[PDB]
C-alpha cells in the first residue's frame, strides 16, 4: 500500500458564482461570491467590499442562489453540489460569534437518469413556493419549499422536451411557470408550462412556443413591470410574452458571443451583458404606456458601455458599480459613469482581484539563488493571458506579467537567463484574404521577430477554404527575460501549427543549449493531426536561429529529455530520438501500445505514458539492447489529465472527473504477470482539474529548515488557479494522521451536514470508491482552529504506534505541535 | 494447409504490447510480421499441470470454431512458443490464441465517457449484438458472461462478442444443472440471484437489456457488491418477484431466503421517461423478471427499435478526437 | 479452415505403427485394446456415451500420426479420455482416471504409466492437442442414429429393436478404423442398414417415401450402396473373429 499527503497551498480563485441580497441581515447589502468548494460573503460600502465571513463546503459550489420566503426576515442561500448535495443555509451571528446554520440538508441523485449538457440548472419560484432543479435529461425536479421539508424531499415530472438549453422561472404568472429553451431536430424552440405542487405534473402554460434562434442561449426573466422573458443569442436578443414579440439584431453583438447577463433596475428597464471578448453591454427596456394605465414593452436597445476582463457572473451592486467576476482572468470592481470618458468608455477599474486563472503549464525555479524557489505560472486565457510569479513570504506574494494572449507551455532556460513561453493568439480572417488579431499582444509586441519559412508540408494539394470572420489560431514561442519579464524574441508557427509541447536542454555531445517544440498540423477536417514538426531553436544574442527540423506523423503532444536523447510522444507511439554529430535527429527505438500518449515523465531509465484513456504506463529503456520494454500498465480505465512520478515505484495521476490515483508495481515476482499489473493504491477525489504537476516547493530552505515527517515535494496546478501539495508519510505518520481524521470529521460541524468521507470519495459517472491512502491536508490543518474543547475531545483514547513509545496517548498540545510543523510544508 | 493449428510458432509474431490481463494468461497485442495484420494473441498455460489445458480455453476454442457470425469474434489460429527439441516431457512452453484486434472495447469508452452514443449509434450496436447473440442461441450455445468488457468494437462501428470462457450448450429437452454464479453481479439476471442452476438462454438477454439501458444513461443500470443488494435494485426499478408476475419464482432456491425489503412495484417506464418509446418498450420486454416471459433475441431483431435499422450504415460512434482531449 | 480426419481404407498400410514393423494384425489389435481401455475406464467413472466417443475418436486418430511403439497405448488412451471430458463437460481429475486405470490393468499393462502415472498422463496432452490439430468438436453416429430414428413412423416396438441392434453396433464400430473412414452420419445409416437385414425389417415402409427403396438417401446424399455394405462387413467381421455373436 502507499500513503500520501495533499495540502492547498493557495485557494481556488476563479470566480464561479456570484449572487446578490440580504443574507447577513435584512438591512445590509451582500455579495456571495463563489469560487470552486469556497463561499466568500461580502457587504456592499460606498468605496468597495467588506469581508465578513468565508465558509469551505466539501462539494464543488453547483447552484448558489437566494431566497426570502414569507415568515423570513432574510434571505436564506440555497447551495447544491456537484455531486448533488443539496442543503438550505442561514447566517447567525452573535455578537463576535459567526457561523452558519444548515437548516436542510439532502442528496437529490436519482438512481436512474442521464446528466444533461448544458448541466445543472437551479433556479427558485418568484413566491419561493419550490426549487425548480434540472439534473437529468428528460426530467425536472421539484423541491416543494413547505417548513416541513427539512429533508429537501422531491419528486420528478416527466418532461418531454429531452435536449433543454436554460431555464428560469417567469414573473407575473397565475402559477409556478417556467419558460425554457430547448432543441429539437426542427431547431430551437421556447415553451412554457405551469408547475402544480398539488397534481406534481405540468399543466399548459401561459402561452405558446415560438421558434427562435438557433444558438438561443439564455432565458432572462423579466420582473413584473413588463413581465414575459428575453432570449439571448449569438446575433439577437428577443422579447417573448403571450401575443408580444419584439426582436433587435444589433451587428455588434454577433462579434462575440454573449455568456453572462444581469439586472440593473428590479423593474426590468435595465439589463448587464457581457460576452467572451470582454466587452460590457447595457440593454435597455422602452417603456411605453397606454391611456389604459397599462404598462408595455415598446423596444429594446443595445449600449456598449466599455471593457472588463472576460466574465463567469456579473452582478450590479449600487450606485455605478459593477462587481465582475472572472474565471479566465482577474475578476473585478468597475464603476459604470454616465458620461463616457474622452476615449468613449464609460467603464473605469476600481479594483483588480488576483486570478491565477487557468494554471495550463508551470515551473519552478530558483530566480534570485534564494534556495526559497519561485513558481512561474501561464495563467488565464486569451485577453487576460499572464504569466504569474509567485513565492513565499504570512502570504503568497505574486507578480503579474500581462501577455494578452493565451499561455500555453512553459520552460527555464538558465543558460539565457531567459523562459521560453508558448503561446496563442486569435485572429480574424479578413477582407484581405488574411488575417487580423483583434489586439495587440505578447507575440506582436515582441523586441525582435522571426517567422518560421520551413518547406516541410509547403506540397500541400490539401484544400481548406476560409470565410471571412472565421477565428484561427496563430501559435508562437515567446523568449522572455527571467528579470525584466520583457519579451524579447516572439518566433510565429506556420499557417495552422498548434504549439503541444516544449523542451530546454542539452542533446548528446552537443554543448549548446536549445529550445525544443513539438508542433502539429491542424486541420478542422481531421479529427486527430497526421502532420508535425519538432524544431530545434537556439536562442543566441538576442535572435533565435532555427538549428534543425525532423517530420513526424502526427501531433508531438509531449516531449522529455532522457540522458542526452528526446523523448516524444507522437499521437500513438512514444519515441526516442538521438542527436547526431550532424546536429540532427535519428529515430532510435519506438513504442506503439498506446491510444493517445499525451503525457510524459522520466526517472532513471523509466517512463510514465499517460493515455487519453488507458491510465498510466510504466515503460524502461533497455540500454544493452536499445529499445523499449513494457514494464507494467494500470489495468483500470481513467482518463488522465496529468501524470507525475513520485519515486521508483509510486506514481500520481490526475483524472479528469477531477480525482486523484496513484499505482504502484505489484513488487512480487511470483507470476510475471504480478509485475506487470499496476494497481492502483491511492484514490483521492480532490475536487480540482489538474493540469500541470512539477516537483519543487516555494518554502524558503536555509538548509537549517527542520526536515518535516512529509518526504518529497509535488505542486499541481488547476483550472480554478488552485495550487495544491503532494507529499508521502511512514506508514506511521498516514495511520496516526488519518486516525485524526476519522476522529476530527465526527467534532467538525460541514457546512450542509456533508459527510467529509463522502466527499473525498473518489467519484466518477459510473463508480464511487472509499478515498484510500490519502490525507486531507486541509481536515488535519483544521484541527488548530477548532476550539480547545473540540480538541480535547479529538486527542480522548489517541495512542501513537511503532515510535520511540508503542502505545503512547497524545494531548491537545502535543498534536498541535505536529500539525504546526505540517503547515509549515507551504 | 491453414487448418494445422499448433504448430506454427508465435515467432511469426512481432508483440507491441499488453492490452490486458485475460483467466487463463495474458493477453498481448501483436503484428503479423508475414502479413502485417493486427491480432491480439490470449496466452495459454499448462505449466500449471493442476488440471492441464484451462477448460475455460478449450472451450473457447471448441465453440468459436464453431461459430461464424460478423458480430463474434474470430480466432484465427493458435501458435505456440519454441518446443524443446525431442522432450515433449520437459516442455512446458506456452500456446497461444490469435484473435483479431478490434480496437477498443465498451467498458473502456463508457469509463472514459468521451463517446457520446445517439439513439442511431445505439440501433446499430444492439442490432449487431442481438444479431450475434441469436446466431449463437440459435446454435445452442449460452455465453454466460455478458459484460461491458466483453463487447468489443471498432472505430468502423462493428461489434463483436468475445470472452467465450464461460459459454455451455443449452438442452431444452433435458434440463442439466449448471453453475449457479456465471455473469458479473452488475449485469447477472435475476433468476440466477435467486440460483435456478437450470437456467435458459435469457439469461445472456437481461445482461443486453442492462447494456441497452447502460448506453442511454452512460452508467450501468443496477450496481451492488452484494447477491441481496443487487435483487433490491432490480427490484426497485423492475419490480419486486412475486408469483403474480413469475409463477415459478416460488420454486427457485433462495426465493424466500432472499426477499427485497418491501415488494416493490414496477417503475420501469417512469424511471427510463428520456428513452425513446420504441427502445423503452425493448428494455420492458429484455428486463422481464419471469425467464419465460422474457423476450428472445430473434423478437428483440424484429422490434420496432432494431427491426428497419440497416447494417449497411453502421453508424461509427463519436470517438474521442484530439479536440476531445483538448480542454 | 477445418482438417480432413479420414483415410481411405489403402492407407492403413503406412500408419507409423506399420513401418516400424508392426503388422496389420497387432496394430488392429492394439486399437481395440486402447479403445476398449478408454470404454471400460470412462464406464466405471459414470461418463457419457459421447465422452467415450470423443476419446475413442481422438485415440484413434493419435496413432494415425504416431507409432504404437514409441507412445504406450493405455498412457495415450487415459489422456485421450482425460482431454475428452474437459472438451465434452464431463470433467475427471486425471488423478481418478489414473485409480481406475490402475483397477482394471494388471502389473505388466500399468507399467507403461512408469514411474509416475499422473504425469506421463498430463504430459502427453501437450502432443494430444497439436496431433488433434485443435479440432476438439467431434460428431459422433449415436446423434444421427437417433435424428433418423425418430423420422421413421411404425411399430414402436419393431424400431426400437432397429435402434438398440443399431447402438451396439455403434459401439462396437469404435473399436474399428471405421470412425477414419467414414463420416458419423454414414456409420448411422449402415448400422440401421445392417440391423434391418438383420432384423428383416424393410425401412422405406417407416420413412415419408415408402416407395423409395434406397431408404437412406433422404438421410445422408451421396452413399452408395458399396460403403453400407463395405461398414457392415467390417462391423461382423469383429463378432465372427470373436466368440460374440450378432445381438438379436
Ligand atoms: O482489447 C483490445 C484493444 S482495446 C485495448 N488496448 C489496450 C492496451 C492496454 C490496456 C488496455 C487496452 N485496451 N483488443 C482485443 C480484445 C479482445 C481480443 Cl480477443 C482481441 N483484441
Amino acid at each position: 500500500m502507499s500513503y500520501n499527503y495533499v495540502v492547498t497551498a493557495q485557494k481556488p480563485t476563479a470566480v464561479n458564482g456570484c449572487v446578490t441580497g440580504h443574507f447577513t441581515s435584512a438591512e445590509d447589502l451582500n455579495l456571495l461570491i463563489a469560487k470552486n468548494t469556497r463561499l466568500e460573503i461580502y457587504v456592499v460600502t460606498a468605496e468597495g467590499l467588506r469581508p465578513v465571513k468565508e465558509v469551505g463546503m466539501y462539494g464543488k459550489i453547483a447552484v448558489m442562489e437566494l431566497f426570502r420566503p414569507k415568515g423570513e426576515s432574510k434571505d436564506l442561500l440555497f447551495i447544491l453540489t456537484a455531486k448533488y448535495n443539496a442543503c438550505i443555509l442561514e447566517y447567525k451571528q452573535s455578537g463576535e460569534s459567526i457561523d452558519i446554520i444548515t437548516r436542510a440538508h439532502g442528496n437529490v441523485q436519482d438512481r436512474i437518469g442521464r446528466p444533461s449538457e448544458t448541466g445543472i440548472i437551479g433556479i427558485i419560484d418568484p413566491e419561493c413556493r419550490m426549487i425548480g432543479l434540472r439534473l437529468y435529461d428528460g426530467l425536472f425536479k421539484v423541491i416543494p419549499l413547505d417548513r416541513d421539508n427539512k429533508e429537501l424531499k422531491a419528486f420528478n415530472i416527466r418532461l418531454e422536451e429531452l435536449h433543454v438549453i436554460d431555464v428560469k422561472f417567469l414573473y407575473g404568472c397565475q402559477a409556478p411557470t417556467i419558460c425554457f429553451v430547448y432543441q429539437d431536430p426542427q431547431g430551437r424552440h421556447v415553451k412554457t408550462y405551469e408547475v402544480s405542487l398539488r397534481e406534481k405534473e405540468f399543466n399548459k402554460g401561459p402561452w405558446k412556443q415560438e421558434n427562435v434562434e438557433a444558438e438561443a442561449s439564455m432565458v432572462i426573466a423579466v420582473p413584473e413591470p413588463f413581465g414575459g422573458a428575453i432570449i439571448i443569442g449569438q446575433e439577437s436578443i428577443t422579447y417573448h410574452n403571450g401575443d408580444k414579440y419584439l426582436a433587435i439584431a444589433p451587428p455588434i453583438i454577433k462579434q462575440s458571443t454573449i455568456v453572462c447577463h444581469n439586472r440593473v433596475d428590479p423593474n426590468g428597464s435595465r439589463y448587464l451583458l457581457g460576452d467572451m471578448e470582454g466587452r460590457l453591454f447595457m440593454l435597455l427596456l422602452e417603456k411605453e404606456e397606454q391611456m389604459d394605465g397599462t404598462v408595455t414593452l415598446k423596444d429594446l436597445r443595445v449600449e456598449l458601455l466599455g471593457e472588463t476582463s472576460i466574465a463567469e457572473c456579473l452582478t450590479y451592486l449600487d450606485n455605478g458599480v459593477v462587481f465582475v467576476g472572472s474565471r479566465l482572468g482577474d475578476s473585478q470592481l468597475v464603476k459604470l459613469n454616465v458620461d463616457s470618458n474622452e476615449q468613449g468608455s464609460y467603464v473605469v477599474a476600481m479594483e483588480t482581484f488576483t486570478n491565477l486563472g487557468p494554471i495550463v503549464d508551470m515551473c519552478v525555479v530558483d530566480l534570485e539563488r534564494q534556495g526559497q524557489g519561485q513558481l512561474v505560472t501561464c495563467s488565464g486565457a486569451f485577453k487576460e493571458g499572464s504569466l504569474r510569479i509567485i513565492r513565499n513570504g504570512q502570504k503568497l506574494h505574486i507578480r503579474t506579467v500581462p501577455l494578452y494572449e493565451s499561455p500555453r507551455k512553459i520552460c527555464y532556460q538558465e543558460v539565457s537567463q531567459c523562459f521560453g513561453v508558448l503561446s496563442s493568439r486569435i485572429e480574424v480572417q479578413d477582407t484581405s484574404g488574411g488575417t487580423t488579431a483583434l489586439r495587440p499582444s505578447a507575440s506582436t509586441q515582441a523586441l525582435s521577430s522571426s517567422v518560421s519559412s520551413s518547406k516541410l508540408f509547403s506540397s500541400s494539394t490539401a484544400p481548406h477554404e476560409t470565410s471571412f470572420g472565421e477565428e484561427v489560431e496563430v501559435h508562437n514561442l515567446l523568449i522572455i527575460d527571467q528579470h525584466t519579464f520583457e519579451v524579447l524574441h516572439a518566433h510565429q508557427f506556420l499557417q495552422n501549427e498548434y504549439a503541444l509541447s516544449l523542451v530546454s536542454c542539452k542533446l548528446g555531445k552537443d554543448p549548446n543549449t536549445y529550445f525544443i517544440v513539438g508542433t502539429a498540423m491542424v486541420y478542422p477536417e481531421e479529427a486527430e493531426p497526421k502532420q508535425g514538426r519538432i524544431v530545434v531553436f537556439q536562442y543566441s544574442d538576442g535572435k533565435l536561429q532555427t538549428v534543425a527540423e525532423k517530420e513526424v506523423k502526427g501531433a508531438v503532444y509531449s516531449m522529455v529529455e532522457f540522458n542526452g536523447k528526446l523523448l516524444a510522444s507522437i499521437n500513438s507511439t512514444v519515441r526516442l530520438y538521438e542527436w547526431t554529430t550532424e546536429k540532427e535527429l535519428r529515430t532510435e527505438c519506438n513504442h506503439y501500445n498506446n491510444i493517445m500518449a499525451l503525457y510524459l515523465k522520466t526517472k532513471g531509465d523509466f517512463i510514465l505514458v499517460g493515455d487519453l484513456m488507458r491510465s498510466v504506463l510504466l515503460l524502461a529503456y533497455k540500454p544493452m539492447e536499445g529499445n523499449f520494454e513494457e514494464i507494467a500498465r494500470d489495468f483500470n480505465p481513467n482518463w488522465m489529465s496529468a501524470v507525475e512520478i513520485l519515486d521508483d515505484d509510486n506514481f500520481l495521476g490526475a483524472e479528469n472527473a477531477f480525482n486523484l490515483f496513484v499505482c504502484q508495481k505489484d513488487s512480487a515476482a511470483t507470476t510475471d504477470e504480478e509485475r506487470q499489473h499496476l494497481q492502483e493504491v491511492g484514490l483521492f477525489h480532490l475536487g480540482e482539474f489538474v493540469n500541470v504537476f512539477c516537483h519543487g516547493s516555494l518554502v524558503m530552505q536555509n538548509l537549517g529548515e527542520t526536515s518535516t515527517p512529509t518526504q518529497g515535494s509535488v505542486l499541481f496546478g488547476t483550472v480554478n488557479g488552485m495550487i495544491g501539495l503532494v507529499t508521502s508519510l511512514s506508514e506511521s505518520w498516514y495511520n496516526l494522521l488519518l486516525d485524526m481524521q476519522n476522529r476530527l470529521n465526527k467534532v467538525i460541524k460541514s457546512v450542509g451536514k456533508i459527510e467529509h468521507s463522502f466527499w473525498r470519495s473518489f467519484h466518477t459517472e459510473r463508480k464511487t470508491e472509499p478515498a484510500t491512502g490519502f490525507i486531507d491536508g486541509d481536515l488535519i490543518e483544521s484541527f488548530l482552529d477548532i476550539s480547545r474543547p473540540k480538541m480535547q475531545e479529538v486527542v480522548a483514547n489517541l495512542q501513537y504506534d511503532d515510535g520511540s513509545g508503542m502505545k503512547r496517548e497524545a494531548t491537545a498540545d502535543d498534536l498541535i505541535k505536529v500539525v504546526e510543523e505540517l503547515t509549515r510544508i507551504h | 494447409t491453414e487448418s494445422d493449428w499448433g504448430k506454427r510458432c508465435v515467432d511469426k509474431f512481432d508483440i507491441i504490447g499488453i492490452i490486458g490481463e485475460g483467466t487463463y494468461g495474458q493477453v498481448y497485442k501483436a503484428k503479423d510480421k508475414d502479413t502485417g495484420e493486427l491480432v491480439a494473441l490470449k496466452k495459454v498455460r499448462l505449466d500449471n499441470e493442476k488440471e492441464g489445458f484451462p477448460i475455460t480455453a478449450i472451450r473457447e476454442i471448441k465453440i468459436l470454431r464453431q461459430l461464424i457470425h460478423r458480430s463474434v469474434v474470430n480466432m484465427k489460429e493458435i501458435v505456440t512458443d519454441k518446443q524443446d527439441a525431442l522432450d515433449f516431457k520437459k516442455d512446458k512452453g506456452a500456446f497461444y490464441l490469435v484473435f483479431e484486434y478490434m480496437d477498443h472495447d465498451l467498458m473502456g469508452l463508457l469509463e472514459s465517457g468521451l463517446v457520446h452514443f445517439s439513439e442511431d449509434h445505439i440501433k446499430s450496436f444492439m442490432k449487431q449484438l442481438m444479431e450475434g447473440l441469436e446466431y449463437c442461441h440459435k446454435k445452442n450455445f449460452l455465453h454466460r458472461d455478458i459484460k461491458c468488457s466483453n463487447i468489443l468494437l471498432n472505430n468502423s462501428g462493428q461489434i463483436k462478442l468475445a470472452d467465450f470462457g464461460l459459454a455451455r450448450l443449452y438442452n431444452s429437452e433435458e434440463s442439466r444443472p449448471y453453475t449457479n454464479k456465471v455473469i458479473t453481479l452488475w449485469y447477472r439476471p435475476p433468476e440466477l440471484l435467486l440460483g435456478e442452476e437450470r437456467y435458459t438462454p435469457a439469461i445472456d438477454v437481461w445482461s443486453c437489456g442492462c447494456i441497452l439501458g447502460e448506453l442511454f444513461t452512460k452508467k450501468p443500470i443496477f450496481q451492488a457488491n452484494l447477491e441481496l443488494a443487487q435483487l433490491e435494485l432490480i427490484s426497485r426499478l423492475c419490480g419486486s418477484p412475486c408469483p403474480a408476475v413469475w409463477p415459478d419464482v416460488i420454486r427457485l432456491p433462495y426465493f424466500n431466503t432472499m426477499k427485497p425489503k418491501k415488494q416493490y412495484r414496477r417503475r420501469l417506464r417512469e424511471e427510463f421517461s428520456f428513452i425513446p418509446s420504441a427502445a423503452l418498450d425493448l428494455l420492458d420486454h429484455m428486463l422481464t423478471l419471469d425467464p419465460s416471459k422474457r423476450c428472445t433475441a430473434e423478437q428483440t431483431l424484429q422490434s420496432d427499435f432494431l427491426k428497419d435499422v440497416e447494417l449497411s450504415k453502421m453508424a461509427p460512434p463519436d470517438l474521442p478526437h484530439w479536440q476531445d482531449c483538448h480542454e | 479452415t477445418k482438417p480432413c480426419w479420414y483415410w481411405d481404407k489403402k492407407d492403413l498400410a503406412h500408419t507409423p505403427s506399420q513401418l516400424e514393423g508392426l503388422d496389420p494384425a497387432t496394430e488392429a489389435r492394439y486399437r481395440r485394446e486402447g479403445a476398449r481401455f478408454i470404454f471400460d475406464v470412462g464406464t466405471r467413472l459414470g461418463l457419457h456415451y459421447d465422452t467415450l466417443a470423443t476419446g475413442i475418436i481422438y485415440f484413434h486418430r493419435f496413432y494415425m500420426f504416431h507409432s504404437f511403439k514409441q507412445f504406450p497405448r493405455y498412457v495415450t488412451g487415459a489422456c485421450c479420455l482425460f482431454l475428452a471430458g474437459k472438451v465434452e463437460e464431463t470433467p475427471k481429475k486425471c488423478k481418478d482416471i489414473i485409480k481406475t486405470a490402475r483397477s482394471l490393468l494388471n502389473d505388466v499393462q500399468f507399467g507403461q504409466f512408469g514411474d509416475d502415472p499422473k504425469e506421463e498422463v498430463m504430459v502427453l496432452e501437450r502432443i494430444l492437442l497439436q496431433t488433434i490439430k485443435f479440432d476438439l468438436q467431434v460428431e459422433h453416429p449415436y446423434q444421427f442414429l437417433l435424428k433418423y430414428a425418430k423420422q421413421l413412423k411404425g411399430d414402436k416396438n419393431k424400431i426400437q429393436k432397429l435402434v438398440q441392434m443399431a447402438w451396439t453396433f455403434v459401439n462396437d464400430s469404435l473399436c474399428t478404423t471405421l470412425s477414419l473412414q467414414w463420416e458419423p452420419e454414414i456409420i448411422a445409416v449402415a448400422v440401421m442398414y445392417l440391423a434391418g437385414r438383420l432384423c428383416k425389417f424393410e425401412i422405406q415402409e417407416w420413412t415419408s417415401k415408402p416407395m423409395y427403396r434406397r431408404w437412406w438417401e433422404q438421410f445422408v446424399q451421396d452413399v452408395p450402396v458399396d460403403v453400407l455394405e463395405d461398414i457392415c462387413h467390417q462391423i461382423l467381421d469383429l463378432y465372427s473373429q470373436g466368440k460374440q455373436q450378432m445381438p438379436h
